[PDB]
């Protein structure tokens, strides 16, 4: 949109001429492809290969600063989050711009706000949690309206990081005061409580048996909810900034917030660098087929990289800080958020 | 006029450019049974919303897709593999 | 029972054809393991997925069906869609006085008003619970412009006061009219309810008792969407005054009496306005362009609506009574009058006109009665007639850019220029209407058509849809001329209808594709339908259209290549299309079926290629061939009038006595030049036969492609002694074999002879090594007919290169060509590769991919390079870790050469000085360089105008960062 003079469309030009004449005074931009059999791409001379390509194609303007994004795929919308609340937009119509969202999400409270979201892998709940709020509440995605079907009480706490796990039917939280909680979502009652850290842990991720959290201290920990054993303590030089695990094999991939990138494997402690950069990363996702990762970071930058060495495929600039991202689980469409605007691009190979 | 509601991540563009067809009223019946509970997760998984009508005479009975022109033909399909194998499957009974 | 079904239907529907193959071998090895329940082969083989999954079902049952799929999928290493599926199954799988006065004096008024100008079952729901557990507050009802929202609003406030709706929830109902309220400036609530009562006087406590007792009914919301644009801030206060569309605002934006409840009525775009503001609605569908269409036909041009709508609208304006009368100029002021208050209510994007803006037109309203007797339709028609016949900028311009409603006028517009609809307009004015709008229109088209990608799938729909609504020869014979080939799906008889129409009258057309599905009839057998009639189940019109698309296919003059992206065949669909080939008139070279599926019609395809003469290639891919069938196609070749110079199998998964039924048309067929086969299971004891055909001197082939075969030393050694008596055969390729250095040595030694005649032959992933390298160079000695080899994907260490280098630094070798990729190289065989291309003669081209060559290599490339009698062609570097300095080197060096044209740089990391370097080096007027590998939009936007400024000299470089662009068609087409 703005890489190029000016973005145009076919039916555009014609418009144009028929309000000139009434009024009496590639070129062409293409819009996204959804079926499988149209992409249509040979084979060089579902799948692991390695994208080659990227296109903007949309830009969508919420009207301030953007703190979480999230994109589904089996239904195309997408959500952007904000201090005073959440918009729902939709990529199935044909626009440069976008103006009008879907649906507006507000919050009612005296000094309550939202930090964080979080989707879930089914595309049918929704959870979202702030300071000074009552409780964490989920959405029911799945009906013919939007409304909370449940809640997960907390008192004088506020949450910086969410997960779940669909499979045990487990829901997490992270507070600042350096407590991370469990749930029920048959019976909406604390399991268990996991605490003795004030630094806290901003960052966690949920796989299997075992919950990997890091902050600003600058170690990794591996809790395990059957037992209530200590936890194994990974020593690094830099705070971490966002953590994410590969599906395939036992990897385990963060930023340092001083431009390097490490892997960690669960059955080891091995360590290598596969990247390295001037700026701060401020966030890092992972492919749903485990060959390619994204990271944006706050140099105006978004990157691509290679799972098998970690080199950089290419990268995109842009105007303004990022500080989000998610790639969708076709592992075509890859949206990022900055300023007060959030894009989407297309991944083609 | 017949009035339906619809949901909130169904897009209003899609409305356009329906797509009917007819079959036996007991059949359909089967297909779906007497309460049609199953409606709203089908549509879930396929994106398309349905519409299932009675004719006064009550032996033909009309279904209906919306949705983009490939599902619709795709969905088509699957109703009239299915009808086949219950029609087979009355036909052995 | 089919609850589930239709769940795992959809889970196998993300399966790709070879994963869809590879399923159904593994489901037929786990059932031939079982003998608790049999399912038999031809069935499985047969079956589609929607069967696959019906008979799965059937045979296993629900959950043991589920559970076999999740295993197979976790097998295939498919982990997402193995999760989709159970969590598909666990959600699918079963468990196992005053008010009497008010409501009197509002059923008056609104008896009033509408007298001067089923649904209620539903309607009584509308705020009642669902199963998730909710109760709505506002509810949002839109649907077709055909019903008359006011006249729902009233029925339904009519209903209540009859008290048979809503009788317990609340008392009071309120009607809002937003042209009532834009009519004042200044409003506020307690005027309104002042004045919706008959004394003027209402009690403020009475009324502001209790939230639920009232309601609100907003109508026609989409009117003022005008004023609506203003922002403004919100007021909390009721007893304020503000201006109408605040109060609004902030009535649906519930920050304003919350507790209350609304509803709304609405056009399709006014929800699409409003959808941002109301809070967790609960919107609703609601459903005369059927009875207009009715009305016109009774009151009669069917090949196009335009043509019915131009008809009536004309015969409505011919004065009543009087046959060819030319209307007066009074006449034609007014009826221009009309169609420019028409044209504005399109651009403005409303519907309804107040007296006021009539005024303003100043049309009478007896004339406008009399020109208009009965819509949406009737306003694109008059938009399109004004055509025929404010601030600077303003965003009525963009809004109605959205091309979601001004579809119909443009189609209409296009549609006039047609002179069966032109000449009754020119009789009935009698006065000559040039137009410019043709020329706007043509050249749109062709705008079209030119640009330098395929045109995409569906502008080149919309494109034929429209061009076929103009049905002017001559006109699409010009607009269609601009561009060459077209890639056109089709998804719906009408788009049948369109590209049959559209493509005879294209003159320069070579190539085509078509992905049709869903448009084949239901079998009459297995797929009876009550609903079609007779002729729909059998000779029905798709089948006619269908073979007339397939006539003119055959009947064009300038068609050569024929291609089907993909596609679901029906085997009366194979013979239908190889029906309108066999005519001799045909004229099509090349043909493709790789990605589609014909497997049921594939015996039909042989007859063709052994009646006509001009057909020259054939591809096959993927399908499965019987015995039977290579017989036929064994015939077929033998027939001595044939001329096919090519023929390719793949995956066909032949038996043994296919390879000898091949090897024995081998050398018995003149005509067949080439043969390939990849992915056939071809072991040695199929290689044996077809070294034997090899031997006999008459054996006219030239090429052979032999793909994971998996043939060992003894295919090597068979190979070798054909080769050996063999005198034809150029060009062979093993690839992905696990040959090693013995079937290498052993080619080798059949190859030093000086009498062999082998051109080009290529090993990858052949698990070469060292020595392998070694044999090879030692044979390479004393030879000067090989011109091409290449050694992928082989750990040949640097050791390797250098003998090779040293075999190749002599003046008697002929190798031109020589590619390398994923060798594990290094800066020492750089050095050695520097010293080549400075000394030798012949060398032509190069690749280095994903080799660590580093600075130092580039350093040495470089300087080789930088010297004058190199003639070096094209070069390869990618993934190969570079920086500034190199760069800056590189940059010398290309300022130096002169003879080299291609190049490539992609998967690299340049500083922005390096980019500088690189493009003031492509800025010297000595280097000439045809093409560029680079990625433009990577850069800063300082850097994209450079190259661009770089692009502007030398309107001949050509800077894109997909390489093999511009490369001769050989190189690939013969690999495969």
């Amino acid at each position: 949109l703005f890489w190029d003079k000016e973005p145009w469309f076919w039916h555009d030009t014609l418009t144009e001429q028929l309000w000139r004449i009434f009024a009496g005074v590639s070129r062409f931009l293409q819009s996204i492809s959804w079926d499988p059999e149209d992409f249509e791409d040979a084979w060089k001379r579902k799948r692991l290969a390695v994208p080659c390509k990227l296109e903007k194609m949309r830009i969508l303007a919420h009207g301030e600063l953007v703190l979480a994004t999230a994109i589904s795929s089996f239904t195309r919308h997408v959500f952007t989050c904000g201090r005073r609340g959440i918009k729902v937009w939709s990529l199935t119509g044909q626009v440069a711009e976008d103006r009008f969202p879907e649906s507006h999400l507000p919050i009612q409270t005296p000094g309550a706000f939202l930090r964080t979201c979080l989707l879930s892998s089914n595309s049918r709940s929704l959870l979202t949690g702030g300071y000074n709020l009552a409780s964490v509440s989920v959405w029911d995605l799945a009906a013919p309206s939007l409304h909370v079907k449940e809640q997960l009480p907390c008192a004088g706490l506020n949450c910086q990081a969410l997960d779940a796990n669909l499979d045990a039917n487990l829901a997490f939280a992270s507070f600042t005061s350096g407590v991370v909680r469990i749930w029920d979502l048959r019976d909406q009652s604390v399991v268990r409580d996991l605490k003795g850290y004030p630094d806290g842990v901003k960052s966690i991720v949920v796989k299997g048996y075992n919950i990997w959290t890091g902050g600003p201290d600058a170690c990794l920990r591996c809790w395990d909810q059957r037992t209530i054993m200590k936890p194994l303590e990974y020593q690094f030089k830099s705070q971490i900034m966002s953590l994410s695990h590969s599906p395939q094999e036992d990897w385990v991939l963060l930023g340092m917030a001083n431009g390097q990138q490490w892997l960690q494997s669960t059955s080891g402690s091995q360590r290598h660098m596969v990247g390295q950069k001037d700026s701060v990363i401020l966030s890092v996702k992972f492919s749903p087929f485990g060959q390619w990762w994204a990271s944006v970071g706050m140099d105006d930058f978004l990157g691509v990289y290679s799972m098998p060495a970690g080199t950089k495929v290419f990268e995109v600039p842009e105007m303004s800080p990022v500080t989000c991202c998610d790639v969708s689980s076709n592992n075509r469409l890859v949206v990022t958020g900055s300023g007060e605007h959030a894009s989407v691009y297309q991944i083609t190979y | 006029p017949q009035i339906r509601i619809r949901p909130w991540w169904f897009p209003v563009q899609e409305l356009r450019d329906p797509l009917v067809f007819y079959l036996e009223a007991w059949l359909a019946d089967e297909l779906f049974g007497p309460d049609r509970a199953i409606i709203p997760e089908m549509e879930w998984t396929s994106q398309a919303l349905l519409t299932v009508d009675i004719v006064d005479s009550g032996n033909l009975v009309e279904i209906t897709v919306f949705g983009r022109p490939r599902v619709q033909n795709r969905v088509k399909s699957m109703l009239l593999c299915l009808a086949w194998f219950h029609r087979e499957h009355r036909a052995r009974a | 029972l089919t609850f589930s079904s239709y769940g795992l239907q959809w889970c196998l529907y993300e399966l790709d054809k070879e994963e869809f193959q590879t399923f159904k071998e593994l489901l037929k090895k786990k059932s031939s393991e079982s003998t608790t329940c049999s399912i038999p082969q031809f069935e499985i083989e047969n079956a589609n997925v929607e069967c696959l999954a019906l008979l799965l079902h059937e045979y296993y049952g629900a959950s043991l069906a589920w559970a076999t799929s999740i295993s197979i999928f976790e097998n295939m290493n498919l982990r997402t869609l193995s999760e989709k599926a159970r969590d598909d199954m666990k959600r699918h799988s079963p468990e196992d006085g005053d008010t009497w006065d008010y409501k009197s004096h509002v059923m008056t008024k609104f008896a009033e008003e509408e007298d001067v100008r089923p649904e209620m079952q539903t309607l009584a729901g509308a705020f009642d619970s669902d199963r998730w557990g909710f109760r709505p507050r506002t509810v949002v009802l839109h649907g077709k412009s055909g019903i008359g929202k006011s006249a729902l609003a009233r029925r339904i406030v009519l209903c209540w006061a009859q008290g048979g709706l809503y009788q317990g929830m609340f008392s009071y109902v309120f009607f809002l009219p937003v042209r009532e309220m834009q009519r004042k400036k200044e409003s506020s609530v307690t005027e309104f309810i002042s004045r919706e009562w008959p004394d003027s006087q209402a009690p403020v406590t009475e009324i502001m008792s209790r939230p639920e007792r009232l309601l609100f009914i907003i109508d026609g919301f989409d009117d003022l969407g005008s004023v609506l644009n203003n922002d403004t801030k919100l007021c909390k206060d009721w007893a304020e005054k503000q201006p109408p569309f605040t109060l609004i605002r902030s009535l649906l934006r519930k920050v304003l009496l919350p507790e209350s409840f609304l509803i709304v009525t609405v056009r399709d775009v006014g929800t699409e306005k409003l959808k941002s503001e109301v809070v967790s609605p609960r919107y609703l569908l609601v459903r005369a362009v059927g009875s207009l269409i009715c009305v016109a036909l009774q009151l009669q041009f069917n090949q196009t609506l335009t043509g019915l709508h131009a008809a009536f609208v004309f015969h409505q304006l011919t004065p009543r009574g009087v046959v060819r009368r030319c209307l007066n100029l009074e006449e034609r002021v007014v009826l221009k009058r009309f169609c420019r208050m028409a044209v504005e209510g399109v651009w403005n994007r409303k519907s309804v006109f107040d007296g006021d803006d009539l005024m303003v037109q100043g049309l009478g309203e007896s004339e406008l009665r009399a020109l208009f007797h009965m819509h949406l339709s009737l306003q694109d028609f008059c938009a399109a007639l004004y055509y025929v016949l404010k601030t600077k900028r303003s965003m009525e311009l963009k809004q109605a850019g959205f091309h979601i409603h001004s579809l119909w006028m443009k189609r209409f517009l296009f549609g006039l220029v047609s002179e069966d609809v032109r000449r009754p307009l020119e009789v009935l004015l009698g006065c000559p209407v040039p137009l410019g709008v043709k020329q706007k229109l043509l050249h749109w088209v062709s705008l079209l058509g030119q640009q330098p990608n395929a045109t995409t799938p569906g502008d080149t729909l919309d494109a034929f849809h429209c061009l076929f609504e103009t049905q002017d020869k001559e006109f699409v014979r010009l607009a269609l001329n601009s561009f060459q080939e077209v890639w056109l799906p089709i998804n719906q008889n009408l788009d049948l209808i369109a590209s049959s129409f559209c493509l005879q009258h294209c003159p320069y057309l070579r190539k085509i594709r078509v992905d049709v599905k869903g448009i084949f009839p239901r079998d009459e057998s297995a797929e009876a339908c009550p609903v079609v009639p007779l002729w729909m189940r059998d000779k029905t019109l798709i089948e006619e259209q269908w073979e007339d698309f397939c006539s003119m296919l055959g009947t064009h003059p300038h068609l050569r290549q024929l291609d089907l992206g993909s596609s679901i065949l029906t085997e009366r669909a194979m013979k239908t299309l190889c029906a309108k080939l066999r005519h001799p008139t045909c004229k099509i070279q090349t043909l493709m079926f790789r990605n589609a599926q014909i497997t049921p019609g594939v015996q039909h395809l042989w007859r063709i290629v052994m009646a006509n003469r001009n057909l020259r290639s054939l591809n096959l891919g993927g399908t499965h061939l019987k015995e039977e069938d290579v017989r036929m196609a064994c015939e077929a070749l033998k027939h001595p009038k044939c001329l096919l110079e090519s023929l390719r199998l793949d995956c066909c998964g032949l038996t043994h006595a296919c390879y000898l039924k091949i090897s024995q048309i081998l050398t018995t067929s003149p005509s067949l030049k080439s043969l390939s086969l990849a992915g056939n299971k071809v072991t040695d004891q199929g290689v044996m036969p077809l070294s034997d055909a090899l031997r006999v001197s008459q054996c006219a082939l030239q090429k052979l492609i032999l793909e994971d075969c998996g043939i060992t030393a003894t295919g090597c050694q068979s190979l070798a002694s054909a080769l050996v008596s063999n005198r034809s055969l150029t060009h062979l390729c093993l690839s992905n074999n696990s040959l090693g250095n013995e079937g290498v040595n052993l080619l080798c030694r059949s190859m030093r002879l000086p009498h062999c005649s082998l051109q080009r032959l290529m090993l990858n992933q052949c698990h070469l090594d060292t020595a392998g390298c070694g044999f090879l160079a030692l044979a390479l000695m004393g030879n000067s007919w090989l011109t091409h080899l290449s050694l992928s994907m082989n750990p040949v260490e640097d050791n390797g290169v250098k003998l090779l280098c040293e075999v190749m630094r002599e003046p008697s070798c002929h190798l031109q060509d020589l590619e390398l990729v994923k060798c594990h190289l290094t800066a020492a065989c750089c050095e050695s590769l520097s010293c080549v291309i400075s000394r030798s003669r012949h060398l032509k081209s190069l690749d280095l991919t994903d080799n660590a060559l580093g600075d130092g290599g580039v350093a040495a490339l470089c300087e080789g390079l930088k010297q004058k009698n190199s003639v070096l062609a094209r070069l390869g570097l990618k993934a190969c870790g570079l920086t500034s300095d190199c760069c800056e080197a590189l940059s010398l060096a290309l300022s130096c050469n002169r003879h080299l044209t291609s190049l490539n740089l992609v998967q690299n990391n340049f500083s922005p000085k390096g980019m500088m370097k690189l493009c003031s080096a492509f800025a010297c007027p000595t280097s000439n360089l045809q093409i560029i590998g680079l990625w433009k939009w990577q850069y800063p936007v300082q850097i994209r105008k450079l190259l661009e400024e770089v692009q502007l000299l030398k309107p001949r470089v050509v800077i894109d960062g997909s390489w093999h662009s511009f490369d001769e068609d050989d190189r690939y087409w013969w690999k495969n």
